[PDB]
RNA sequence: GUGAAGAUUUUCACUGACCCGGUGAGGCGGGGGGGCGAGCCGGGCUCUCGCUUCUGGCGCCAAGCGCCCGGCCGGCCGGGCGCGACCCGCUCCGGG
RNA sequence: UCAGUCGGUCCUGAGAGAUGGGCGAGCGCCGUUCCGAAGGGACGGGCGAUGGCCUCCGUUGCCCUCAGCCGAUCGAAAGGG
């Protein structure tokens, strides 16, 4: 018999995700000694919609405590945050929307 | 010495150039594309005549191994006449049709007639 | 002849002595790649009853194969 | 008589203050696999249970009578290939116109003539890659008695020979002038291996934890000791 | 694979084989040193901290100290090292 | 059938495809950053050699020091250019 559309969806032939349109993954910045400790503050300097995802993105630039650079990584946006706010992400950081911390 | 980076890089080393104890090829290969063989023969058509005699220019026949500069160092060396430009078409018989624009002082037509075209 | 001891050792695998042995060169290379050349044979008297002598010419490579 | 704008300007490494100087990290580099794996390697052999016949090889020979043994060994250097020429070409023109007893090297040439007890001393190196080369050794030596000691760098062993690396060396003959300095290493190298091979046997290695490890375990057998003791009397 | 308890087996443990995640394997475990509160006689022990939160700015490629060395005529020019930036360790950190 | 100026040639898109690695009896296959010592570069400084009015500079050979990148490479005659 003809192998069923269940089983076609897996040689990711065609159903392949679409993925060119969208930003990139969003994921929390790599857990270092500025988190492990205290706290690391970037500024939300945009928000962008990711196509084929119902949540939208909020790009934050944090300054790399190790070498002379703003380091940019997009997160998850949690509504109530807004461009030009400072989201602070450690173990210090406090309770409040837009933070994040153990 | 201490170590910055995180991480860690293949040093680098020295490294020598190539000195045989004998040449792999006895002698050089001697240069088959030589100032003879790089233009074969002049075209007599009328349409070259036409031209050789209002543009002040000559035309070749020539092998599709010549460059530009080439054709134009041949025709110096050859014919001790300076070249202006050269235009290099191939046609469609597989032979490259070059157009050797020559400079104001030289006279196409007495160089036509002096190499034994006409 | 050290090659006598060697080789009634090697027929007592299942003692704790070689048996820690094993263990340490198995784990050793499978840490290595699949294909790579030993510098110096492990076990010099099998290599020798096999043929190997050691002399320059012969190299010994130690290969992995999947069980 | 000092410039007033020569003025101090620290840095404040703070958290999220300032720019991390360029220490030193040579415990966090990404080391090839190649030092990886010799690294962990010695990690292993001092975590897993090490055999007695394989762990008797760690329990080394000490400095000052490595050091002796050394300047004895000194004096008993087998012919280098020049000399042994020329000791060729005197011979050839003093015959135109005896040997003296020297070390004993090669594992094969040491077992043979120790399992007939024709050697009065022999030298172990203790960094054999394959350890089945040597393991028997020691037992042998001490059922045929012939005292063995352990040396530390089969390099620094091997450079009494005129080649790169040795596993072992033999003492079989000594001139008179040196008869008393080798009877008076051999009874101390006897008594410190011939003579306790029953603990050396029963003498097992290995088997100890990591540093985070044994600190975790210590400071919890602390905290419990010091809760019970102090607060039952 | 290594232990401790219960009756070869069960449970609780350890990692070291093996597995997963992060990274440009970037500050791990202890010890020392510097403050903040508790309770005793200027002192001792346990514990805690280790420097950034009114704002869409900037922040790297060392200031400062101490100790050596070179050339030139006490002065001039140009270098090196250590603290600044604590020490020792056996797995890069974590989770199984 | 004549081009520095029109296109290809350059870049990369969806994709394709070696090295490391793994698999495979095997031709080979998988995989494209993943189980990698992945830099052939350089401001500047020092040592030494050459040439030119050996002034000053250039080519170097060696050492110190600095250096991220994302993967060799291919992929459009309607995309960028
Ligand atoms: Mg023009
Ligand atoms: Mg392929
Ligand atoms: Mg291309
Ligand atoms: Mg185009």
């Amino acid at each position: 018999g003809r192998v069923i559309r269940g089983q076609r969806k897996g040689a990711g032939s065609v159903f392949r995700a679409h993925v060119k349109h969208r930003k990139g993954a969003a994921r929390l910045r790599a857990v270092d000694f500025a988190e492990r400790h205290g706290y690391i503050k970037g500024i939300v300097k945009d928000i962008i919609h990711d196509p084929g995802r119902g949540a939208p993105l909020a790009k934050v630039v944090f300054r790399d405590p190790y070498r002379f650079k703003k380091r940019t990584e997009l997160f998850i946006a949690a509504e109530g945050i807004h461009t030009g706010q400072f989201v602070y992400c450690g173990k210090k950081a406090q309770l409040n929307i837009g933070n994040v911390l153990p | 010495k201490i170590r910055t980076s995180p991480t860690f890089r293949r040093p680098k080393t020295l490294r020598l150039r190539r000195q045989p104890k004998y040449p792999r090829k006895s002698a050089p290969r001697r240069n088959k594309l030589d100032h003879y063989a790089i233009i074969k023969f002049p075209l007599t058509t009328e349409s070259a005549m036409k031209k050789i005699e209002d543009n002040n220019t000559l035309v070749f026949i020539v092998d599709v191994k010549a460059n530009k500069h080439q054709i134009k160092q041949a025709v110096k060396k050859l014919y001790d006449i300076d070249v202006a430009k050269v235009n290099t078409l191939i046609r469609p018989d597989g032979e490259k049709k070059a157009y050797v624009r020559l400079a104001p002082d030289y006279d196409a037509l007495d160089v036509a007639n002096k190499i034994g075209i006409i | 002849g050290a090659y006598k001891y060697i080789q009634e050792l090697w027929r007592k695998k299942q003692s704790d002595v070689m048996r820690f042995l094993l263990r340490v060169r198995c784990w050793q290379y499978r840490q290595l790649s699949a294909l790579h050349r030993a510098p110096r044979p492990t076990r010099p008297d099998k290599a020798r009853r096999l043929g190997y002598k050691a002399k320059q010419g012969y190299v010994i490579y130690r290969i992995r194969v999947r069980r | 008589v000092v410039n007033p704008l020569f003025e101090k300007r620290p840095k404040n490494f703070g958290i999220g203050q300032d720019i991390q100087p360029k220490r030193d990290l040579t415990r966090f580099v990404k080391w090839p696999r190649y030092i990886r794996l010799q690294r962990q390697r010695a990690i292993l052999y001092k975590r897993l249970k090490v055999p007695p016949a394989i762990n008797q090889f760690t329990q080394v020979l000490d400095r000052q009578t490595a050091t002796q043994l050394l300047k004895l060994a000194h004096k008993y250097r087998p012919e280098t290939k020049q000399e042994k020429k020329q000791r060729l070409l005197a011979r050839a023109e003093k015959k135109a116109a005896k040997r003296p007893p020297v070390l004993r090297a090669g594992v094969n040439t040491v077992t043979t003539l120790v399992e007939n007890k024709k050697a009065q001393l022999v030298v172990i190196a203790h960094d054999v890659d394959p350890i089945e080369l040597v393991v028997f050794l020691p037992a042998l030596c001490r059922k045929m008695g012939v005292p063995y000691c352990i040396l530390k760098g089969k390099a620094r062993l091997g450079r009494l020979v005129h080649r790169k690396t040795c596993t072992t060396v033999a003492f079989t003959q000594v001139n008179s002038e040196d008869k008393g300095a080798l009877a008076k290493l051999v009874e101390a190298i006897r008594t410190n291996y011939n003579d306790r091979y029953d603990e050396i046997r029963r003498h097992w290695g290995g088997n100890v934890l990591g540093p985070k490890s044994v600190a975790r375990i210590a400071k919890l057998e602390k905290a419990k000791a010091k809760e019970l003791a102090t607060k039952l009397g």
